[PDB]
């Protein structure tokens, strides 16, 4: 009988599911995903000025192992670290290792600075070994040099090479030293004197006293190489102080301005671009969060522990 | 809902509706029709179009990495970093839960409220020419043919000009 | 509240209605009577009950000890961890005063809401048969016994059924 | 709004309305008048201030510094610190930038609310004594004075004192 | 005159406090806690193969002590260690020692393995003391030897023990220095002519010399047993080169899985479950906070500084 | 034609912009700020029983540098240590340096106690030098002697100096090690004779060789004096044998309480009260938040990436 008009909403048959306060099954006409599930399999170094390593470890390239000889200087804004990157062609480690390898990552460029330490003729700084190997004969860490008495027994004579930082920014000196397998080996090089190195600067102290006594094989060698490391400030002097059994430096380090450090196991792509990585590659999402992994880097989605977080994006749905 | 029009007073949606969000259906001498509301349906959108951009969203904060994924990292230091990151991805799931959580009651509530503001805008209109059904409709007092109805979904449809024919056709 | 149902133009609640949250007082010929409506007091629990299913929650993440309470850790750690921790600790704080505030502000309107929306949905029924006295109760211009009543609360109440009953009384 | 009460049916404000934020406008025999509702301009004050005690509040947390502002700390733990610190300001970056959005949202209709609140009092006291325009007035359909209209700000003014001067005039 | 139906809310007349965005001293119908304040005296143990250590601290229970005798092996998935809990019988202590029992709480069980370390008839490998008492008998460290020359100051004689990890998963290897109180005990155990001992692995290296020398007393002796230790690769050799002066192992240890380890005074109860301990005991609410200890482990509800949050379960409350 | 009654909201012209959940320029009636951008120039010791040590540096406090003279002793709530400031009149550093400057930040005051220490006529502890100037003539640290022979030439006599721990809560025991720029100096004191200091505890061992050879020269002066330290505790005693070359204590510094140590440039003032620094000065903000540096200490506003939140404190204005 009486003429009507009526107000009403829309639906669809199919709505999503999401969770509000109240209801944690309510159905609406349109939802979102708010955490990225999905991960790329690469690296995105498109608009990056990067440098992949491959078998290079960041530590290796400033005292130049064989692996890293492409590797010595360069500038970048990326730095890609891989598994098993060799840094040590003799064995030994770095001491406070872990800081290094962070402030190389860190680092968006590495110069390099010649100490122009030279030596006396009763010491032989040509020094090389079969664990570094380069042009299929002996060789040694390019930035460094093996400083052993020149006559096999002769005691090594007491040496003082100081290098000064004419930069005007701090450089990274690295050097290295030698704990022979037995006392047969360590008077063969350095004699029977007891030696003790002695590193000095304006903000670094320093007394290193080489051990003898043998450790298990590695290369066919129970003999360490182990380096230590410092910040030289500009217009300042580190002094080495050594009775033989010093890894000098030919070369200081100095980190050029700062770049993103990715540890991947994923291969480079230019076509791709990226502000975030993990180690499974590049993670691109618009999207606010993510549940692939806690360790990103750089500008990266929250982690979270929600396979899915639904985000309404449309009305309460009521079908018919 | 919270405002009764969605999910409440209206029974339910319809399906047939895929030119809007908030529509009108009349049935009069001329026969039926049904056509959607822009500046309402547009309102709900324009607020849900704002919420997203606010929500997809990430920092600007460039994280250098501080746990090696090749390196063994110390055991002291590690285990802080594992409980400061556990600490931090636990307040994310957790800040991330609510803000979806609560984000979605309000854009419900929002949408509900929407079509209870047009319902109260038309029936205001119609003044005392109509009466309410309690389903979202109006049963109006008057012949009121396409010209009419077209006038009221437009807010131009005046009630003066069949108030006293509504008035009678009511009282009986 | 936002609703102005409840601690508004409902003067107050009732220590009597121990059957429910939101109720009905006919006073009608036969006399007073009163009754609860579940419908809607459930719809307000089923809604706090999910906010609870949420709320009351802790998380599945096992926590390793940074701290020793018999050993001292270094210094220099140990005031790293205590800073990070007291950061951790006001966040929590903070975004816990925040879920409770917000959730019982959102808890006292949502029942606003649930009475409005009744009361909404009675008007409706009792179309032109009835008054707002602007209190929360109807005035019902027409003789109306417990099956009439019954018949509201029930959501059945016809008003074509007393229609003209009504309009004259009303009109005087 | 949510309540479409402000920046809704009610076309605009009154730059004019200086003692208060929610009031009202007769013209009648007498000619025109403004003042405003304390009781509702009030409550909505009430719940503001109360806001900015609930958020314009710091811890009473001590913090001991972890980063030496003149020397350098050790690279490896300071990184940690970096990034501990850039995580913990990201949240509060966030969690802030959520609680002002969403207290905004609340304050902003928690007014809308206010306003609404009061018409529908009034709409329920003029009962059948006036009728809605659809801009947030009723027009009065019997002779109201200054007396009259102070009896409805009052929340006092009695439809049935009225009741048949205005349902004549308003069948005509 | 006109019958008339009334709407309204229910109340109650002993009603809520609680807080909102605006109220501080909003009252309402019912309402619930959210920051749990009471805790339990107890350890839960319910469901868990657990390990109390009493008065065993976890370090001796890779050296020996006499109280951890009962706990040298095992597995378990909760390491429970106590306060003043014994680790050192013979004074002394760890080097490193924090990072060893946070690394021994972090794991689920103990392995030990045989070093198979044998000594030529000049060396005395059975040398016990009255520190570490076992049946009313002196008595050592049951998974360390202390090396002494046969004979009252003869010279202790050269000796290399190598262990070689035979497992996948890398073995724990701890040894102790002893420090002479003076040159006459000194003498009368190792000899006059000074002992230097070298340990070596293909990751670590380190040279100790023993210092003799008189600190105050503690359990009648001023001499000092300090023990190191280290991880040893699989498939990967530690040599101990040593003139005498080394406390060297009978025993590896190998750390089995992970486990959690709780710092506690509190009883054991195996009728009680939890997920959730701290110093005072176990914290089982269901309850999403609480104001107990910021010091907990395993699931738990987050430590706010919050006497009670009141979380509304009903409307407003208005009385009449 | 009928009688009419409005209902309307206030407004005004200049309204200010907000951002809600949707709208993200909301214009509102008023607003207010929540993140604090402005800073104090200056530190606000108001209340605070506070010490500014100027270019004292905190070390120097226990060693005694002429700088620090005015800040030997003392109790504070509030330590503030300034830019460039002096800890080491005489050329050289101290091992560990940092932790000891956070644990001096850490604490609320420092008492003195006197050693007792006192050396046969054959030693020099008078041993004054330039570097550290007092009363426009050589001196030394207040805290520290300097142990030279007494004829120039004479080898320098074996002594052993002991300190006892006479309080109830722990001391702080400083003292140095001199190195000789050439075996010129190094004989002049002590003699060719080879030196040896040897520094003794229940909790403490430590063996020091003082080193001859010049480094780098330091205020005309190529030699270097080095610091070292350790807590005694309570009840116990710390023996120094050497045979020349230790740099003994006069006093042990103890840490009384604890106080809140500022890092600062910002002048101090009296009248202004505050509870939050950082470089910069002070933050007074009733206000929850600031934008100023993520370097805070006290109670202190959370640092956030925003310039600004506006905060509604009003309607939606809508004007004429
Ligand atoms: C010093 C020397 O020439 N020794 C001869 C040995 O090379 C060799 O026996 C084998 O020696 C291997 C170690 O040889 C090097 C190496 O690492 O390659 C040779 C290096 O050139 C030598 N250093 C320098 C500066 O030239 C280097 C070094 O001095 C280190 O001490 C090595 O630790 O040693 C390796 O031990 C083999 O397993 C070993 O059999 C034989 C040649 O038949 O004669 C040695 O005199
Ligand atoms: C305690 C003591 O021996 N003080 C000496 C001081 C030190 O021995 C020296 O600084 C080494 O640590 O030497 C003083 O003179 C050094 C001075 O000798 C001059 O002849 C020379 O011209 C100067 O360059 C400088 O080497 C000193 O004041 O430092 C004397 C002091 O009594
Ligand atoms: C192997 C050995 O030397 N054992 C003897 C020790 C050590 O000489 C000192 O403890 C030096 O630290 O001293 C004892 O008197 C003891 O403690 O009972 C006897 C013990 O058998
Ligand atoms: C951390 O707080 C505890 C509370 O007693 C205190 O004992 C401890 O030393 C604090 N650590 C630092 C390093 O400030
Ligand atoms: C933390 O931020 C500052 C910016 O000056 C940087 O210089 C500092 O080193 C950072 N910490 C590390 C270890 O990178
Ligand atoms: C109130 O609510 C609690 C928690 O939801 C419930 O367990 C309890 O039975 C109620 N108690 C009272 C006295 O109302």
């Amino acid at each position: 009988d009486p003429d009507k008009i009526c107000l009403g909403h829309h639906a669809v048959a199919n709505g999503t599911i999401v969770k509000t306060l109240t209801n944690e099954q309510e159905e609406v006409t349109n939802a979102t995903e708010t955490v990225e599930s999905t991960s790329l399999n690469r690296l995105c170094m498109k608009g990056r000025n990067h440098k992949d390593l491959g078998n290079c470890h960041p530590i290796g390239m400033l005292i130049g192992t064989p692996a890293c000889d492409l590797h010595l200087t360069g500038t970048w804004d990326t730095l890609i670290e891989r598994k098993n990157a060799i840094a040590y062609c003799y064995p030994g480690a770095t001491v406070n290792e872990e800081a290094l390898r962070q402030k190389i990552m860190e680092s968006g460029g590495i110069s390099k600075i010649n100490t122009g330490f030279t030596y006396g003729s009763s010491i032989n700084s040509a020094g090389t070994t079969k664990a570094c190997m380069r042009n299929g004969g002996n060789s040694f860490y390019a930035e460094l040099k093996w400083l052993v008495s020149k006559n096999k027994g002769q005691n090594f004579p007491q040496t003082t090479n100081t290098y000064r930082n004419a930069d005007t920014a701090e450089h990274l000196i690295m050097w290295g030293i030698h704990h022979p397998s037995s006392t047969q080996e360590k008077n063969d090089l350095y004699g029977t004197q007891s030696l003790s190195i002695s590193v000095g600067s304006s903000t670094y102290k320093n007394n290193f006293v080489p051990v003898v006594g043998a450790r298990p094989q590695v290369n066919g060698l129970s003999s360490r190489i182990d380096f230590h490391w410092t910040l030289v400030q500009p217009g300042d002097k580190i002094t080495f102080s050594h009775n033989g059994g010093l890894i000098a430096p030919s070369r200081v380090s100095k980190l050029i301005g700062r770049g993103l450090g990715i540890q991947s196991e994923a291969p480079i792509d230019n076509s791709c671009e990226s502000k975030c990585f993990w180690r499974g590659g590049s993670i691109n999402t618009r999207l606010p969060f993510q549940n692939l992994s806690p360790r990103t880097v750089g500008q990266c989605p929250k982690y979270v522990n929600k396979k899915s977080l639904m985000l309404a994006t449309g009305m309460r749905n009521v079908p018919e | 809902g919270l405002f009764g029009a969605i999910a409440g007073f209206i029974e339910n949606g319809w399906e047939g509706m895929v030119d809007g969000w908030y529509g009108f259906r009349h049935q009069n001498a001329q026969g039926t029709g049904q056509a959607a509301d822009y500046k309402s349906t547009q309102a709900a959108i324009d607020q849900i179009t704002g919420k997203l951009n606010r929500i997809i969203k990430k920092t600007n904060t460039e994280f250098e990495s501080i746990e090696s994924e090749f390196s063994e990292i110390d055991h002291q230091i590690g285990n802080v970093i594992n409980w400061t990151k556990d600490s931090i991805t636990d307040i994310w799931t957790y800040q991330a839960e609510l803000l979806v959580a609560m984000e979605n009651q309000h854009t419900i509530d929002m949408a509900d409220s929407e079509m209870l503001n047009l319902y109260e805008r038309v029936r205001k209109q119609l003044r005392q020419n109509a009466e309410e059904d309690g389903k979202g409709c109006f049963e109006i007092y008057h012949a009121c043919d396409d010209s009419c109805m077209e006038s009221i979904r437009n807010n131009t449809y005046d009630h003066s000009q069949y108030r006293e024919e509504a008035l009678l056709n009511r009282l009986n």
